[PDB]
């Protein structure tokens, strides 16, 4: 090897311009995946008492 | 790659 | 009628310790060795190879019994080491070789800056008219190793013989290299 090796480089960068192609489609990465869930669960629940029970 | 290029650059200066 | 040779190469390597030894005396450490031409264990037929050296070290005779023989030492000067082989077949008389230590490069390999001193002479036993178990013992050698085997008697031109390989392919490499991907990076 070590010669002519601009056939199996400019894959690389022709494969960069799709991820940055896809990343435009519906994106790499998720942009803040679930950075935040502050909801107070309940003291016990009703619901789960009876889910528990049901089980 | 690129940083591979800059250490092979140091490396030949330094050669 | 009955002629067998075994080709067979002794010597020494020396490393410089760049200073002499705080107390000690020292200055390079040397390995004095005895090792076959040909890839084959030396052992099927050498039962043991005595090394006699200067009688300032406490145990001036040395001994090794198997395929390598070599024994690393450190000294301060050169002197002539006395090898003598002895064979399996006690009826065949042993081998007396000398070897002078060399631990001192020339002024020519001393401004090259090589840090190895080499010093080996080809060397061939003969063994007219064997006995019987000594001539099966030299036909029925084995090999080595599964690599090559290699000399580098002077060392002064065979480390040139090795750069040109070496630093050649590793310079058409780096260049290959980072001529073609600046650019590849650049487009």
């Amino acid at each position: 090897k070590s010669h002519a090796e601009i056939a199996e480089q400019a894959k690389h960068e022709a494969e960069i311009e799709t991820r940055i192609a896809e990343l435009r489609k519906e994106g790499f990465w998720s942009l803040k995946r679930l950075p935040k869930v502050p909801e107070p669960p309940r003291p016990k629940g009703h619901w789960d008492y009876l889910c528990e029970e049901m089980q | 790659r690129e940083k591979r290029s800059q250490d092979l650059q140091k490396l030949i200066t330094a050669a | 009628g009955v002629t067998i040779v075994k080709p067979i190469v002794y010597g020494n390597v020396a490393r410089y310790f760049g200073k002499k030894r705080e107390e000690d005396g020292h200055t390079h450490q040397w390995t004095v060795y005895v090792k076959p031409y040909r890839n084959e264990d030396m052992s099927a037929y050498v039962k043991k190879i005595q090394f006699k050296l200067h009688e300032s070290y406490g145990n001036p005779l040395r001994v090794v019994t198997k395929p390598p023989y070599e024994i690393t030492e450190t000294g301060w000067g050169e002197f002539e080491i006395i090898i003598k082989i002895f064979f399996i077949d006690p009826n065949e008389r042993p081998v007396t070789l000398y070897h002078l230590l060399k631990l001192f490069q020339s002024d020519t390999n001393a401004m090259l800056g090589k840090k190895t001193v080499v010093s080996e002479f080809y060397d061939e036993m003969i063994f007219q008219d064997p006995t019987a178990m000594m001539q099966q013992l030299l036909t029925t050698s084995r090999q080595l190793t599964l690599g090559a085997y290699k000399h580098e008697t002077e060392f002064a031109e065979l480390e040139v013989k090795t750069r040109e390989k070496l630093e050649a392919a590793k310079k058409k490499t780096s260049f290959e290299i980072a001529e073609l991907k600046e650019r590849l990076k650049a487009s």
